[PDB]
RNA sequence: UGGUGGAGGUCCGUAGCGGUCCUGACGUGCGAAUCGGUCGUCCGACCUGGGUAUAGGGGCGAAAGACUAAUCGAACCAUC
RNA sequence: GCCCGGGUGGAGCCGCCGCAGGUGCAGAUCUUGGUGGUAGUAGCAAAUAUUCAAACGAGAACUUUGAAGGCCGAAGUGGAGAAGGGUUCCAUGUGAACAGCAGUUGAACAUGGGUCAGUCGGUCCUGAGAGAUGGGCGAGCGCCGUUCCGAAGGGACGGGCGAUGGCCUCCGUUGCCCUCAGCCGAUCGAAAGGGAGUCGGGUUCAGAUCCCCGAAUCCGGAGUGGCGGAGAUGGGCGCCGCGAGGCGUCCAGUGCGGUAACGCGACCGAUCCCGGAGAAGCCGGCGGGAGCCCCGGGGAGAGUUCUCUUUUCUUUGUGAAGGGCAGGGCGCCCUGGAAUGGGUUCGCCCCGAGAGAGGGGCCCGUGCCUUGGAAAGCGUCGCGGUUCCGGCGGCGUCCGGUGAGCUCUCGCUGGCCCUUGAAAAUCCGGGGGAGAGGGUGUAAAUCUCGCGCCGGGCCGUACCCAUAUCCGCAGCAGGUCUCCAAGGUGAACAGCCUCUGGCAUGUUGGAACAAUGUAGGUAAGGGAAGUCGGCAAGCCGGAUCCGUAACUUCGGGAUAAGGAUUGGCUCUAAGGGCUGGCAGCCGACUUAGAACUGGUGCGGACCAGGGGAAUCCG
RNA sequence: CUGGGUCGGGGUUUCGUACGUAGCAGAGCAGCUGCUGCGAUCUAUUGAAAGUCAGCCCUCGACACAAGGGUUUGU
C-alpha cells in the first residue's frame, strides 16, 4: 500500500484491519524517494493475499 | 550521502518531483505562451545548492 | 552458457627450481642480494641453538 | 676477549609528507602553478580525517609581512 | 536636406502659425547586439595495442558475441565504504540536441520501476566546547557569566489521617500530615570515542545481516503471577503398630560442600557507605590460535600427448547460541623448607616476605567434537516439466606434514618520558542490618534457577565513491579519509612477469617517415680544451672475504679510501626432532669446501653510494 | 611469343656449427649383480642451421596476369 508519512506501523495495521476485516502477521514501511510512504503488509497464514487482493480490486 | 535527514529526503523528493517536463496538452491551449519546461534541472550541469 | 575454465598456470617451473635450491643450486654468492643477516637471523640462530 | 641485548629527535630506503636541479616539458597548457627524470625526510619538533576555538587595525604566525575561501604592507559584502 | 517615378509593405500620416524638449555622432582602450579576415588554419600527440569472423542495422575502425594478441599485476585499471552528489541505479525505446570523429552506444533524451530492520546506524552519554535562568552590566537591540551576590529537591522506603474501586478480604488509586536527603548545576555537543542484543541458506532487472526459510538472542511487562524446583520439611518426648509405617506434645529450620584457592541450579533484606567494570600512551622481543601460502597422496572434472610426462590446472565445508575437551595464562591455594645455592628466559628475572618437587583451584578457551547439520551448500554423471520448476535422482565432499613464511588476534615481558597518555551514561559486587514469614503446615515471606506468555514505536538504507556520478565553469594528467591483498624472483608491501577480477590505450582514424622539435640511445681518437660555473649526461652501485687515513666532542669519520670473488652442473661436510654414548623413523632451510665445465661469462634483465684534499657559513 | 609480377632455384653475404640421433667422452652420484638410470658440458653427422630486398646480382623453373579504365586538348 501507499500511505502518508504521518503513519504508525500500528496505525497501519490498525487501519487495515478494520478497513478489510482481516488478520496483519506484521509490517514493514519505507518511504519512497519520491515522498509517499511505502508498507508491506504481510497477513496471517490462515488468510491468502490473493482472495484480499480480489476484494480490494487489484488483481 | 547514504546517511541523510528526513528534511533532506524530502526537499530531494520535491525536486526530484518537480523535473518533468510538461504535458503535451498545454502548448495548445488557447491563451498559452508556453513552449517547454525552462526550469529542468541536470544533476551534472547545476547542483541544488545545498 | 557454460564457464570457462581458469587458464593454467602451472608450478612445476617453480617447484624444479625448489628442488634445486634443495640439493644447494642457484644460492651460490653470487646469486644472493641481502646481507647474511637478513638472510637468516643471527639472533634467531643463537634462539633456535 | 667472545657472546648477548637492542638504545637512538641514529643511517640507506619503500608507502606517506615535501619540493632541490634540469633555470627540462608546458607556457591562447591536462592544469588561473600541472608533468617527467633527479631529489629532502621517512619513530618523531612525524603525517592525516572529523569535532571545536580564535574575525579585519582584528585573528594566527619555528617570523617570509607569511596565512586569513584563486583576494592581504589591512579580507569580502552593501551603503554614505 | 528635400521633391517625384518604380518595387516591397499593410494602418496610420504630413504642410503652415505658434509652444515645449531626454532634439542631429566617427571616434570616448564608449555601452549593448550582430558579423568578418585570420581560417577550413592552430589543433583533436601524457600513461606500450590492437586484429579476424559473424549478427543486428539505411548506415559499423568505435555496438554485441566468439577467437587471438596485450595491459592493470593484490601499495590494482580489482572488491566494498565515509564525506560529497541526489535518481546519476534498473528495464524498455529514440537517435533531433549533447558525449570537441562516429555510434545501432551512453552517467544524453523519453516512458516506466527500484531503497522493507527490536539485533546495522541515528536516537542515549559525555569530551574540547556551546548556551538559558539567578546575578551583574548596558541608551538600547542585548552583552558578560555557567556556580559564580540564589528560598535552585515537586522525589521516596515507611508510619498516621481522610476517600474510592475490585469477592471492599488484601491491594491499587490518590488528597493531607510525620519522616528521609547534596549538587555540580537547565539544555546542546561524536552516523570514526563509550554504548545490551542476528547468524546461515535461498531469492530480484534493480533491495538484503532488512524479504522468505531455519536456527537464535537482548531489553521491557504481566491483579489473580503460568508452572516446576529452591526456601522444606528434621529432631526430642508420650504413644500405636512385631516391624514397616501411622498418631498427640515440645524444639529448630532466610541452603549445602571443600583445610584452602573456591564449588554447587536458586539460596530474603531498605535508606546509607565502599569498591569494580565502563576506563586508556608509544615502541621492542617472544610465545599460542586462526586465515592464507607451501609439500606428499586419494577422488571428480578439464588441458597437453609430433616425443616424454603415475603428468599440469580447478575443487575437495559448516554459522550464531549452548555442552564437553584440547591448548594458553595466573602477582591463586595446600604439604615442605632450600648454600655445595638452586629454578629459568631469546633477553630477563625469581626465592626464608617461602625457591625447586608433588597435589590442586581459577580465567580465557575465536581451536577440535557434538547439538544446529545434511534435510541445506558445492563438485561431477543422468533423467525429467518439450516450459511455466528452492524439479528429481545417483556418487563425492578423503588422509596426512611442515615452515625465523605473511596478515589478524590473544597473552607474557621489557624499554621511553622535565610527555604518564579522557569523561559521563549504564551495569555489577561487597559492608551493614532497618524490616518481613510461620508455628510444624495446604507451611509462609522471598527466589539473579528451568520452562512458559506478550511487545519492541520513529528516521536513514538504491547507486558512484573516481584518469566519467564529488570539488576545480568540463567525461579537466590536479585534489579528496579508509578496509581486504595470491604465485615466482628477490632482504623486501622494491622493480619485472603471471593467476582471480577488470580493461580497450584514455575526447578521433588512415597513409607517409622531410626539416625543426619532445623523449630515449650509441659513437673512432682525445678527455672539460666547452661553459660564468663538469649544467646535463656519464662513472660507482648488491652481496661475501680482506683492508680502511687525517681529524675527533672518543660516540664517530666509515659503505672512508683501496683490492679479490660472483654463472651452470656433480658432490662432500656441519648445523635437528619423535619413539624404544645406541637403534629405528621423520624433517626444514641454511653455511663452508671440492671437482668438472662454458668464446673470461656470470649482483648478465630488474633493483642499485662516483671519490679525495680544502676554505666560508650555520 | 613479348612483357613485367609472385613464388621457387642458384650467386653473394651475416652469424657461428641447428633439432634429432649416436658415442666405452664426461666432475660424479643412485639402484641391480658387469648392467641400468640422473648428469652441466664435449665429440661426429655439421663452415652446420637460420636470414638474405623490401632500394643486392642471375634465372628462362612454376603460376596467374597483361590488347584495359577515366578527364581533356584544334592552326
Ligand atoms: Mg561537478
Ligand atoms: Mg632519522
Ligand atoms: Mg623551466
Ligand atoms: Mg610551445
Ligand atoms: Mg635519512
Ligand atoms: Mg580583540
Ligand atoms: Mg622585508
Ligand atoms: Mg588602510
Ligand atoms: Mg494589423
Ligand atoms: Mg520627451
Ligand atoms: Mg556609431
Ligand atoms: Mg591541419
Ligand atoms: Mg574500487
Ligand atoms: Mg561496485
Ligand atoms: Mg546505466
Ligand atoms: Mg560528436
Ligand atoms: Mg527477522
Ligand atoms: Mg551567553
Ligand atoms: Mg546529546
Ligand atoms: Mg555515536
Ligand atoms: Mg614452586
Ligand atoms: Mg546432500
Ligand atoms: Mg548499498
Ligand atoms: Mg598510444
Ligand atoms: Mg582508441
Ligand atoms: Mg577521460
Ligand atoms: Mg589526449
Ligand atoms: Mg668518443
Ligand atoms: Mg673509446
Ligand atoms: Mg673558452
Ligand atoms: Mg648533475
Ligand atoms: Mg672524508
Ligand atoms: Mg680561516
Ligand atoms: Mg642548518
Amino acid at each position: 500500500f501507499i500511505v502518508d508519512v504521518k503513519a504508525n506501523k500500528h496505525q497501519i495495521k490498525q487501519a487495515v484491519k478494520k478497513l478489510y476485516d482481516i488478520d496483519v502477521a506484521k509490517v514493514n514501511t519505507l518511504i519512497r524517494p519520491d515522498g509517499e510512504k511505502k508498507a508491506y503488509v504481510r497477513l496471517a497464514p490462515d488468510y491468502d493475499a490473493l482472495d484480499v487482493a480480489n476484494k480490494i480490486g487489484i488483481i | 550521502s547514504s546517511h541523510k535527514t528526513f528534511r533532506i529526503k524530502r526537499f530531494l523528493a520535491k525536486k526530484q518531483k518537480q523535473n518533468r517536463p510538461i504535458p503535451q496538452w498545454i502548448w495548445m491551449k488557447t491563451g498559452n505562451k508556453i513552449r517547454y519546461n525552462s526550469k529542468r534541472r541536470h544533476w551534472r550541469r547545476t547542483k541544488l545548492g545545498l | 552458457i557454460i564457464r570457462k575454465p581458469v587458464t593454467v598456470h602451472s608450478r612445476a617451473r617453480c617447484r624444479k627450481n625448489t628442488l634445486a635450491r634443495r640439493k644447494g643450486r642457484h644460492m651460490g654468492i653470487g646469486k644472493r642480494k641481502g646481507t647474511a643477516n637478513a638472510r637468516m637471523p643471527e639472533k634467531v640462530t643463537w634462539m633456535r641453538r
